[PDB]
C-alpha cells in the first residue's frame, strides 16, 4: 500500500502545501 | 415526479380558493408549447432540439460507440 | 538449531478475527435506533431532531467498524 | 396463476383506456365490434404501403444522390447536418466491424498454423466448440 | 493486492534524484556567496540566523558518542532488517 | 469554562494547614516542604 | 474604500494573509515541510524495485543500473577522476597490469 | 443541492434538452459496453494464453 | 528524490474558473457551526474566535472536490496517504494550540487538573491531568485516522463489489435465455439495490466525515475560549 | 515604485478581448446564475443538468487515461513476461497473437477473486509450459 | 422579456430564512428574492 | 472585467493542461520502456577534481 | 445581460415564464382544478 | 533455516470467524423490533414513522452483516 | 535439545485479536447515543447540554480503541 | 525424548488477547455516560456533581485499561 508508504512522502505532501499557500488565496479573493 | 434522484419542482399555489374560483381560464392566450398543460407531463409538447433525433437514437449511438471501443482492436489490431 | 518458518495461511485467521469487531458495531447501531423508537413515542414533536442525532451516532459507531474492516483487508491482501 | 392473469389484464385494460388518441380508440372500438385484431391489421397495412413505396424509395435515393453530387447539400451545410453525418459515420464503422466478424464467422482473427498459439487450439477442453 | 493498487496517484510525470552531499554543498556555497560581502557584518542577526543553528547541529553530530551502530542513511538496500550494511 | 478570579490575600489559607504525603510538615519540618512534591501540589 | 482582498494584488494579499491573518499556521507548515524534506526525501534502490514501479521493476533491462552508470560516467568525465588509482583498486598500477596479463 | 432544473418525464423526453441528450448517449454507452464484453469475452474462438502458467501477478506480488 | 506529479482537479479548477468568474451567494455550508459559536446574546470574546472560518471553508471545498467526486469510477484521491493527513491535521491543530499557548496565560490550563479539592491531588487529579493532556494529542490522531480509514474502507468495498458485479453480469447474463433465468434476475436486482445503497451511503458519509473533521478542530478551539458578559 | 501593490494599476485597456470574454461569461452564466443553482459549499450545484453533463465527461476522460496509460503497463508486463521476458520477443509475435494475449489479460482482470483459479494455477499433469520454461 | 439572471438567492427560501425580514413581502405573501 | 479576463485566460490554460495530462503526457517508469522517463540524477559535481 | 440574448430560453425557462408570467393566475387555477379532479377520481 | 509453509484448510477457519460477526447483527436487528413494539404500544398512532425508522436501522445493520459476509465468502474462495 | 523456531505469520493473529476490542467501543458508543436520544425526549430544553456530554464520552471512549488500534499497527508492521 | 522449543512469535497472540480486555473498559465507560445523560435530564440541578462522579468512574475504568496495556506492551517487547 502506497497510502501507508513514506518513500516519497515529501513530494506527495507538496500538493497540499501548494494548495494551502498558493491556491487558497486565489479562492479567497 | 422523479427521474432517479432528480425531482421535478412544483410551484406552490398563491391564490386562495375563493379568489381562484373567480379566475377565467383562456388557453387561447397560452403559447402552443403549453396547451392542455399537465403538471405530471409539462414537456409532452415541447419541441425537439434536433428534428428527427429521438432519445432512442442517441441511446443507440452511445451503444454503437461502446461496441466500436470494444471491437475496433479485433479488426485492426496493432503491435506493441 | 535456528529454524525460520513462514506460514502463509495465517492471514485468513487474523482477517476473520477482525470481522468479529462488527458484531459489537452492528449491535451498537441497533441499540441507538431502539432508543430512537422508544424516544419518539415519548416525545414525537422532536422526531426530526432525534433522527438527526441518531444518524450522527450511527456514523461514529460505524466509523469504528471500518477501522477493523481495514485491518481485515490489509491482512487479506498481504 | 389466475389472480395474476386477472391483475395483468386489468392493468392493460386501464392503460388502454387511459390513452386519449382518437384514432387509436376508434380503431380499437371498430375491431372489437368486428372481433378482429387491430395490431395485425396495422402490420399488414404497413407492409402493403412499404411494398407500394419501393420504387418511391428508389426515386428518392436517386434524387438525394443528385442533390448531394450537385453540391447543393454542402451549400446550406449547418451544425445539425454535421451531427447527423457523425451519427452516420459511427453507424458505418460499427456495421463494418460487425460485417467483418460475420464474414470470418469468428470474434477473433483465426490463428495461423505457424503461430505459437496453435497449442491453445490443441488443448481445447471441448474440441466440439 | 490488486484492489490496494488502485489507491496510487495517477499522474506521475517525472522523478529526479540527487545526493544529499551534493545539494547540501551547493546550498552551503550559495549561503557563503550571499553572506560573504563586507556589508553584512558577522554580528548581524541575518548572518547568525544563517550560520549558528547549522554550526550547533554539526557540533552535536560530531560530539555524538553512541554505543550502537547507525546504518548509512543512503545505502543501496535498507529493506533487509538483518543486514545493516 | 467560566472566568477565573485570583484569590485575595486574606482568602489564602496558611502554609501550616497544608498536608504532605504522610502529614503536615509543621515547625521542625518546614524545610521538608521543599522536598515533598505532594505537599507542594496541595499548597 | 480600501480592502486587502479587492485592492491589493495576489502576491501582496498572500503575504498579508500568511503574515497578519494565519502566521502561526504558515510557520507550522514551513516547519513540517522542512521535517519532511529532511527525513522523508530518500528512497533506496531496493525500495524502488519493491514499490517504486507501477507494474513492477523490469529486471530484464535494469534501468536503475543504466541510470547509475550514466551518473558515474558523467561524474568521472567531468571531474577528471582516475579510477585506476590505488585507492579505488587497492593495488598498484603494476599489480593491475600483472593481473590483466594473468587473467 | 438538487433544487431544480429540467426533468424529463420519460425516456422519449430526453431529446428535449441538449444536456439530457448527452446524458442518454452516455447511458447508452455505459449499458451497451456490457453486452459487447459478453460477446467478446465469452466467444467460442477465445483461447487462453498457453503460457499463462509461465508467470502471473500472484507470484509477483507474493 | 523529487517526484513531479499533478492533482486530479484540473477539470474542476477549470469549472471553478468558468462558473465563479461572477459572484454568487452561498447559503448552504457543510459546517455552519464555525460561524455561530455564541448562542446567548451579550456574550463576547476578546480572542479571534472567527479566525477558523476561512480555513474551514477552504478545507471543506478541497476535501469535497476530492472525496465526493471520487465516487466516479477511476477518479483518484491524490492526497490519500496516512502521513499526509497527519501533516494536515498537525498543521491545523498545533497551530491553534500554539496560538493558545503563545498567549502566555497559564491560568487557561487550570481546567486540565480535573476534579475538586476533595479528591487527592497526587493520586487522582494529577493522573487525570496527565490523561487529558494525552487525550488532546489522541484527539488529533483520531481525527486524522478516522478521515483516512473511512475513505480507504469505503473505496475498498466499492471496488470489490463492482468487480463482483462485473463478473456476474458479463459471465452469467446468458442465464436470461436459460431455464434458470429467475435466479439471475433475482441476483441482478439485489446487485442493483446494493449498488444504489453503497453509493448513497458513501455520499452521506463523506460529508459527515468532513463535518466531524471540522468539528474536532472547533471543539479544540472552544475548549479554551472564555466569554465575557456585556454590562 | 517599480511595481504597484494595487490591482487598480491596469496593464491593458478595458476593451481588450471584450467579445471573447463576453462569450465565455455567457457560457458560464446561462446555467449557473440561477436561483435553483444553490451550491453546497461551492462544490455541489443544484442544477441537475450540470451533474448529467459533468459526470459522464469526467468518467470518459478518466477511463481513457486509465485504459491507454495505466492498465497498458500491466498488459505490456504480462505480454513480456509470458512470451520471452523481452520486448523484442513479444514483437516477434503477430498483431493477432498480441490481441489474443491482451484479451486473456482482460479475462483475468474480469475474473479477479471471483472465478476459476486454473487461469493462473497449473493443475497437476498439465502439459502446458511452466514457470521455468524460459529459464 | 429577456433571459437574463437576477439577484442571486443561493437556493434559499426567503419566507423561512434567518434574514427573512430583509426581504420585502408582496400582496400574495411571498417574500422577495432581493431587496 | 478584470476577473472575467483573468478567468478566461486561466480557463484556456487549464484546458490545455488537462488535454496534455490526460491524453498526451506519458507515465513515468514504464515496464517496457516505450513511454516515459526512467529518472536521472541532477546537481552532479562538475570541474571539482579535488572532490574525489 | 445582452450577451446572453443569443442563447434564448430553454424548456425550463419557458415553463417558468409561462407559470410565473402575467398568465400565472390562469395556469395556477387550471392546474389546481386538474389536480382536484384527479384526486376525486382516485378516491 | 528458511522454511516456507502453505497451509490450505486455514481459509475455513477464518471464514467461520467472520460468520460470528452476524451474531451481533442478528441480535441488533431483534433489539430494534423489540423496542419498536414498545414504542407502538405506548404511542399506537405512530405505526408507520416508527416502522420506517425500524427498516432504516435494519438496513444499516444488514449492511454491516453484509460487509462481514463478503469476507466470509471471499476467504472461503481464496 | 535446544530448538529455536520463528513463525512469521503469527502477527496476523495478534492484530485480529486486538481489533476485537473495537466491538466493545462501538457498543459503548451506541449505548451513549441510545441514552441521549431517550434522555432528550424527557428534558428537551437541555438537549444541547446533553449533546456536549455525549461527545465527551465518545472522545473518552474512542481513545481506548486507538490503543488497541495502535497495537495492531505495531504488530501488523513488525 | 527431551525437546525444548522456543517460539519467537507467540508474544503477538498474548498482546492481542490482552488488548481484548479494553472492550469491557470501553463498554463500561459508555454505560457510565449513558446513565449520566439520563440522570442529568431527571435532575438537571445536580449536573456538576453527577459529572464529577462520572469522571471518577471513568478514571477507575481507565486505570484498569492501563494495567491491560502494561501487560500488552510487556509481552510485545519482552
Ligand atoms: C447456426 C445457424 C442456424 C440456422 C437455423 C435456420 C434459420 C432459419 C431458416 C428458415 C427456416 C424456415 C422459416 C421459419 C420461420 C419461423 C419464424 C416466422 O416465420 O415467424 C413468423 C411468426 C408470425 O407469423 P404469422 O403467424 O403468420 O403472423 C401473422 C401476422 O403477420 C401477425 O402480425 P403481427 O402484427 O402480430 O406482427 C408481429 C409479430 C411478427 O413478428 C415477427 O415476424 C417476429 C420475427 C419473425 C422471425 C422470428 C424467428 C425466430 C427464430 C428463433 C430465434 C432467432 C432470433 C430472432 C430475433 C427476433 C428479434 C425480434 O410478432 C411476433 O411474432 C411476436 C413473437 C414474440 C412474442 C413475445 C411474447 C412473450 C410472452 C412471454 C410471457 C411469459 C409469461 C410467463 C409466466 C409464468 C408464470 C408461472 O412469428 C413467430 O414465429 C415469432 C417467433 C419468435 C421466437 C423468438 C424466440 C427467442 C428466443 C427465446 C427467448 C429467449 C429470451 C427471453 C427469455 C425470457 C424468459 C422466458
Ligand atoms: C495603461 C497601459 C495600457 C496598455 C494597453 C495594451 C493593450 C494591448 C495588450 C498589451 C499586450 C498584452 C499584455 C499582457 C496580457 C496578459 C494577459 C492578461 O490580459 O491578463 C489579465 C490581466 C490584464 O491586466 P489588468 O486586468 O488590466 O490589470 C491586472 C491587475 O492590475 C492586477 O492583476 P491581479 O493582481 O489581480 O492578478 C495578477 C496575477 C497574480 O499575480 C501574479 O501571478 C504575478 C506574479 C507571478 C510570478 C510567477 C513566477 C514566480 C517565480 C519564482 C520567483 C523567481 C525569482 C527570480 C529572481 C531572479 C533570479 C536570478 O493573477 C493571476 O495569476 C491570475 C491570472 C493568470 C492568467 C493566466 C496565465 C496562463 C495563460 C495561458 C494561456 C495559453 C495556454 C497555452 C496555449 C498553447 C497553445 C498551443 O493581467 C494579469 O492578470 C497579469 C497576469 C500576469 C501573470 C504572470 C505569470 C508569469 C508566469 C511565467 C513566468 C516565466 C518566467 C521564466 C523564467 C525563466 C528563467 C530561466
Ligand atoms: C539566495 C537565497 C538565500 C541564500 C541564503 C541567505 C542567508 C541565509 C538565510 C536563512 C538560512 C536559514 C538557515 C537554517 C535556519 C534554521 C532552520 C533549519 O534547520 O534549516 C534547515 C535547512 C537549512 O540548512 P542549514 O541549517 O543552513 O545547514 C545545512 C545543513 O548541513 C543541512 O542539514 P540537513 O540535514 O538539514 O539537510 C537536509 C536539507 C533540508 O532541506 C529542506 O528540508 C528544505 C526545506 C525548504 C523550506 C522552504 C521554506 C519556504 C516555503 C514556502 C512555501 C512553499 C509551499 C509549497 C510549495 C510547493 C511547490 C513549489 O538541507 C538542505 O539541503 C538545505 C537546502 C535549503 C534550500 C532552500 C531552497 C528553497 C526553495 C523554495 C522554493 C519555493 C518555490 C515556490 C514557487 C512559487 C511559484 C508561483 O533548510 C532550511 O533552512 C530551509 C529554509 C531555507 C530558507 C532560505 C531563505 C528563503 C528562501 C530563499 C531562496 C528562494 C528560492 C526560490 C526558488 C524559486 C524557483 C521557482
Ligand atoms: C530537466 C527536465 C525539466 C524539469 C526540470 C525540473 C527542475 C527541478 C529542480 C529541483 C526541484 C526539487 C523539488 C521538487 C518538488 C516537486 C513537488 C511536486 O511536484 O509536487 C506536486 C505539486 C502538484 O500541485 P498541483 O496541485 O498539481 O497544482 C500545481 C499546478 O501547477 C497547478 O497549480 P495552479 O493552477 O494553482 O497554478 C497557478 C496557475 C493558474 O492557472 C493557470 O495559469 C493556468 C495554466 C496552468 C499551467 C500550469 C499547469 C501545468 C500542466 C502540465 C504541463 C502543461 C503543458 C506543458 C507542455 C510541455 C511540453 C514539453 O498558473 C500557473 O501555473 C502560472 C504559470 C503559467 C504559465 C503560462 C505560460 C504561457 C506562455 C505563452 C508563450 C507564448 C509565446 C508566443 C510566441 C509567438 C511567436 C511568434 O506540484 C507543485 O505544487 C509545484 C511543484 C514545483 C516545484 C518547483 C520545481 C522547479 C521549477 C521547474 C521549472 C521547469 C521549467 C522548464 C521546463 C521546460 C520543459 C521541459
Ligand atoms: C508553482 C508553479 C506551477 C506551474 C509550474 O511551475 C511552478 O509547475 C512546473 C512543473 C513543470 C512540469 C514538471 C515535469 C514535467 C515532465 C517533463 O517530462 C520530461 C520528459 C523528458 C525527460 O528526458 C530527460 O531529459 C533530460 C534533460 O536534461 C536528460 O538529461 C535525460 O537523460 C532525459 O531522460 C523526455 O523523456 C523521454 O520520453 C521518451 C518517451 O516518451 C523517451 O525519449 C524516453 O523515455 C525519455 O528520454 C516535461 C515537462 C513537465 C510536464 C513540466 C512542465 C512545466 C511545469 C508544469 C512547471 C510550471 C511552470
Ligand atoms: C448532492 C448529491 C448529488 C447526487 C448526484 C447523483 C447523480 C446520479 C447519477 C445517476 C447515474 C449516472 C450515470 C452516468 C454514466 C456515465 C457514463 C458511464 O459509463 O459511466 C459509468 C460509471 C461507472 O459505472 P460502471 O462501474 O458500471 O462502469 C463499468 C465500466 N467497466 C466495466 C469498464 C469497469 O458511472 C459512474 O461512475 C456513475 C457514478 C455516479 C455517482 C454519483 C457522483 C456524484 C458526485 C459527482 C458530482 C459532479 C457534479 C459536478 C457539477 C459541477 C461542479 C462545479
Ligand atoms: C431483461 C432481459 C432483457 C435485457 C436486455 C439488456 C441488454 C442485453 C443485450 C444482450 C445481447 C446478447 C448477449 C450475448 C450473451 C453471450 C453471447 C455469447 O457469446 O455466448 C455464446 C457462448 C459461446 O461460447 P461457448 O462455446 O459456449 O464457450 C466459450 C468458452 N471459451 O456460449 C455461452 O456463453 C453459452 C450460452 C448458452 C445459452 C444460449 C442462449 C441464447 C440462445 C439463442 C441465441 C440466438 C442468437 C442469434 C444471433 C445470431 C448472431 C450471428
Ligand atoms: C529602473 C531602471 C533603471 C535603469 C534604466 C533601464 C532602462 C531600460 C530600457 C527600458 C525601455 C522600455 C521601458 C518600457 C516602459 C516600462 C514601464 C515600467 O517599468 O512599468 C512597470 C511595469 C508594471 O507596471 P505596474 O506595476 O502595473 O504599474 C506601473 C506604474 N507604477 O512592468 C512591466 O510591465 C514590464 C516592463 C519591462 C520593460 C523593460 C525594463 C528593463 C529594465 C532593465 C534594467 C537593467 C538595466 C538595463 C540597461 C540597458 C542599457 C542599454
Amino acid at each position: 500500500l502506497e497510502p501507508m508508504s513514506t518513500w516519497y512522502l515529501a513530494s506527495w505532501a507538496m500538493v497540499w502545501y501548494y494548495a494551502f499557500f498558493f491556491w487558497m488565496p486565489m479562492v479567497w479573493t | 415526479y422523479n427521474m432517479l434522484v432528480f425531482r421535478d419542482p412544483k410551484r406552490r399555489p398563491q391564490l386562495s380558493e375563493e379568489e381562484r374560483a373567480k379566475v377565467v381560464v383562456n388557453q387561447a392566450e397560452w403559447p402552443e408549447e403549453f396547451k392542455d398543460f399537465d403538471p405530471d407531463d409539462p414537456y409532452k409538447n415541447s419541441p425537439e432540439i434536433i428534428k428527427g433525433m429521438s432519445s432512442w437514437n442517441l441511446f443507440l449511438w452511445g451503444v454503437e460507440c461502446a461496441f466500436i471501443y470494444q471491437f475496433y482492436e479485433l479488426v485492426f489490431p496493432k503491435s506493441i | 538449531s535456528t529454524v525460520a518458518i513462514s506460514v502463509q495461511g495465517l492471514h485468513y485467521v487474523g482477517t476473520g478475527l477482525a470481522a468479529i469487531a462488527l458484531a459489537g458495531v452492528g449491535l451498537g447501531i441497533g441499540t441507538i435506533f431502539g432508543n430512537l423508537l422508544v424516544a419518539c413515542a415519548r416525545q414525537p414533536n422532536l422526531t426530526k431532531m432525534l433522527f438527526n442525532y441518531a444518524i450522527l451516532g450511527f456514523a461514529l459507531t460505524e466509523a469504528i467498524g471500518l477501522f477493523a474492516l481495514m485491518l481485515a483487508f490489509l491482512m487479506l491482501f498481504s | 396463476l389466475c389472480n395474476a392473469a386477472s391483475k395483468v389484464q386489468a392493468r392493460s385494460a386501464k392503460k388502454l383506456a387511459a390513452l386519449t388518441d382518437a384514432g387509436i380508440q376508434k380503431t380499437i372500438s371498430e375491431h372489437n365490434a368486428n372481433g378482429t385484431d387491430a395490431a395485425v391489421s396495422s402490420t399488414k397495412r404497413y407492409l402493403a404501403e412499404q411494398r407500394q413505396l419501393f420504387h418511391y424509395r428508389v426515386v428518392r435515393f436517386f434524387d438525394e444522390c443528385h442533390y448531394i453530387i450537385s453540391g447543393e447539400y454542402f451549400a446550406q451545410y449547418t451544425k445539425v447536418n454535421l451531427i447527423w453525418d457523425l451519427r452516420f459515420l459511427t453507424k458505418l464503422v460499427v456495421l463494418f466491424l460487425i460485417g467483418t466478424v460475420l464474414g470470418r464467422q469468428s470474434i477473433f482473427p483465426p490463428i495461423d498454423p505457424d503461430s505459437p498459439l496453435v497449442e491453445a487450439l490443441v488443448t481445447k477442453v471441448n474440441p466440439n466448440y | 493486492s490488486n484492489p490496494a493498487d488502485h489507491f496510487r496517484p495517477n499522474l506521475k510525470a517525472l522523478t529526479l534524484y540527487a545526493e544529499r552531499q551534493h545539494y547540501v554543498d551547493r546550498w552551503l556555497h550559495v549561503k557563503e556567496r550571499w553572506l560573504a560581502p563586507w556589508y553584512l557584518p558577522w554580528w548581524s542577526p541575518l548572518f547568525q540566523l544563517g550560520t549558528w543553528y547549522s554550526q550547533r547541529s554539526r557540533n552535536l553530530f560530531l560530539v555524538e558518542n553512541h554505543l550502537s551502530y547507525r546504518p548509512y542513511k543512503f545505502r543501496r538496500n535498507d529493506e533487509d532488517r538483518n543486514n545493516p550494511y | 469554562g467560566e472566568l477565573f478570579v485570583r484569590p485575595k490575600l486574606e482568602e489564602i489559607p496558611p502554609a501550616d494547614q497544608c498536608r504532605g504525603f504522610f502529614g503536615p510538615l509543621n515547625d521542625s519540618l518546614k524545610f521538608l516542604r521543599l522536598l515533598d512534591i505532594k505537599w507542594m501540589m496541595n499548597r | 474604500v480600501y480592502t486587502r482582498w479587492k485592492c491589493d494584488r495576489l502576491p501582496v494579499f498572500q503575504l498579508k494573509l500568511f503574515t497578519q491573518e494565519y502566521p502561526m499556521h504558515a510557520a507550522v507548515g514551513i516547519f513540517t515541510i522542512i521535517f519532511l524534506w529532511k527525513h522523508m526525501s530518500h528512497c533506496s534502490e531496493e525500495t524502488e524495485r519493491k514499490y517504486g514501479w507501477w507494474a513492477g521493476y523490469p529486471y530484464w533491462r535494469d534501468p536503475i543500473a543504466r541510470r547509475n552508470e550514466t551518473k558515474y560516467k558523467q561524474m568521472i568525465i567531468n571531474n577528471d577522476v582516475d579510477i585506476t588509482h590505488p585507492k579505488w583498486t587497492g593495488c598498484s598500477v603494476e599489480q593491475l597490469e600483472e593481473l590483466s596479463r594473468v587473467v | 443541492m438538487l433544487l431544480g432544473g429540467f426533468v424529463p418525464r420519460r425516456f422519449s423526453q430526453f431529446n428535449r434538452d441538449p444536456c439530457w441528450m448527452f446524458f442518454i448517449f452516455s447511458v447508452g454507452f455505459w449499458l451497451g459496453e456490457y453486452p459487447a464484453m459478453m460477446i467478446k469475452y465469452n466467444a467460442r474462438d477465445l483461447v487462453y494464453d498457453p503460457h499463462r502458467y509461465v508467470w502471473s501477478h500472484h507470484d509477483d506480488h507474493h | 528524490m523529487f517526484l513531479f506529479f499533478f492533482c486530479d482537479l484540473f477539470w474542476l479548477r477549470l469549472l471553478l474558473c468558468m462558473y465563479y468568474c461572477v459572484w454568487s451567494r452561498l447559503c448552504f455550508i457543510v459546517y455552519f457551526n464555525c460561524l455561530m459559536l455564541i448562542f446567548d446574546f451579550l456574550l463576547f470574546c476578546l480572542f479571534d474566535l472567527y479566525l477558523f472560518v476561512g480555513l474551514c471553508l477552504f478545507l471543506l471545498l478541497w476535501f469535497m472536490l476530492f472525496n465526493l467526486y471520487s465516487l466516479i469510477l477511476y477518479y483518484c484521491i491524490t492526497y490519500l496517504n496516512l502521513y499526509l493527513l497527519f501533516c494536515i491535521v498537525f498543521l491545523l491543530y498545533i497551530a491553534f494550540l500554539f496560538l493558545f499557548c503563545f498567549l502566555c496565560d497559564f491560568f487557561l490550563f487550570n481546567n486540565l487538573l480535573v476534579g475538586d479539592s476533595f479528591m487527592d491531588v497526587f493520586f487522582i487529579r494529577f493522573l487525570l491531568c496527565f490523561l487529558e493532556c494525552f487525550s488532546l494529542l489522541c484527539r488529533c490522531l483520531s481525527t486524522f485516522l478516522r478521515l483516512f480509514c473511512n475513505l480507504l474502507s469505503s473505496h475498498f468495498l466499492l471496488l470489490m463489489f463492482f468487480d463482483f458485479f462485473y463478473f456476474i453480469f458479463v459471465f452469467f447474463f446468458y442465464g436470461v435465455f436459460c431455464y434458470w433465468f429467475i435466479l439471475f434476475i433475482f441476483v441482478f436486482c439485489f446487485c442493483l439495490l446494493f449498488y444504489v445503497f453503497l453509493y448513497l451511503l458513501d455520499l452521506f458519509a463523506a460529508i459527515l466525515q468532513l463535518f466531524i473533521f471540522c468539528n474536532m478542530i472547533l471543539q479544540l478551539i472552544m475548549d479554551f475560549l472564555l466569554f465575557l458578559l456585556f454590562v | 515604485v517599480l511595481f504597484s501593490t494595487y490591482r487598480s494599476s491596469r496593464l491593458v485597456s478595458k476593451e481588450f478581448l471584450h467579445g471573447p470574454v463576453m462569450r465565455f461569461r455567457a457560457l458560464g452564466e446561462y446555467y449557473f446564475q440561477r436561483a435553483w443553482n444553490g451550491t453546497l459549499n461551492w462544490a455541489l450545484p443544484g442544477e441537475y443538468r450540470l451533474y448529467a453533463v459533468m459526470i459522464p465527461f469526467i468518467y470518459f476522460y478518466h477511463r481513457w487515461h486509465n485504459d491507454h496509460t495505466l492498465d497498458r503497463d500491466h498488459v505490456e508486463k504480462a505480454m513480456i513476461m509470458r512470451w520471452g521476458g523481452t520486448l523484442e520477443d513479444v514483437r516477434k509475435l503477430s498483431a493477432k497473437d498480441q490481441l489474443r494475449v491482451r484479451c486473456f489479460t482482460d479475462i483475468e482482470k474480469l475474473y479477479s477473486a471471483y472465478g476459476p483459479k486454473d487461469t493462473y494455477l497449473q493443475p497437476p499433469g498439465d502439459t502446458l509450459p511452466g514457470k521455468d520454461f524460459y529459464r | 422579456v429577456g433571459n437574463g439572471p437576477t439577484f442571486s438567492t443561493g437556493g434559499e427560501c426567503m419566507n423561512t430564512c434567518d434574514i427573512q425580514n430583509a426581504f420585502p413581502m408582496n400582496d400574495r405573501g411571498v417574500r422577495s428574492s432581493s431587496p | 472585467e478584470i476577473q472575467s479576463r483573468k478567468k478566461y485566460f486561466q480557463t484556456l490554460g487549464y484546458l490545455v493542461a488537462f488535454i496534455y495530462l490526460y491524453f498526451l503526457m506519458p507515465k513515468e517508469k514504464s515496464f517496457s520502456g516505450l513511454s516515459g522517463p526512467d529518472g536521472h540524477w541532477i546537481m552532479l559535481p562538475k570541474g571539482r577534481p579535488e572532490l574525489f | 445581460y445582452d450577451h446572453l440574448a443569443s442563447w434564448g430560453k430553454d424548456a425550463f425557462l419557458r415553463r417558468l415564464e409561462f407559470e410565473n408570467g402575467p398568465l400565472r393566475d390562469q395556469v395556477e387555477a387550471h392546474t389546481q382544478r386538474l389536480l382536484a379532479e384527479r384526486a376525486a377520481i382516485a378516491k
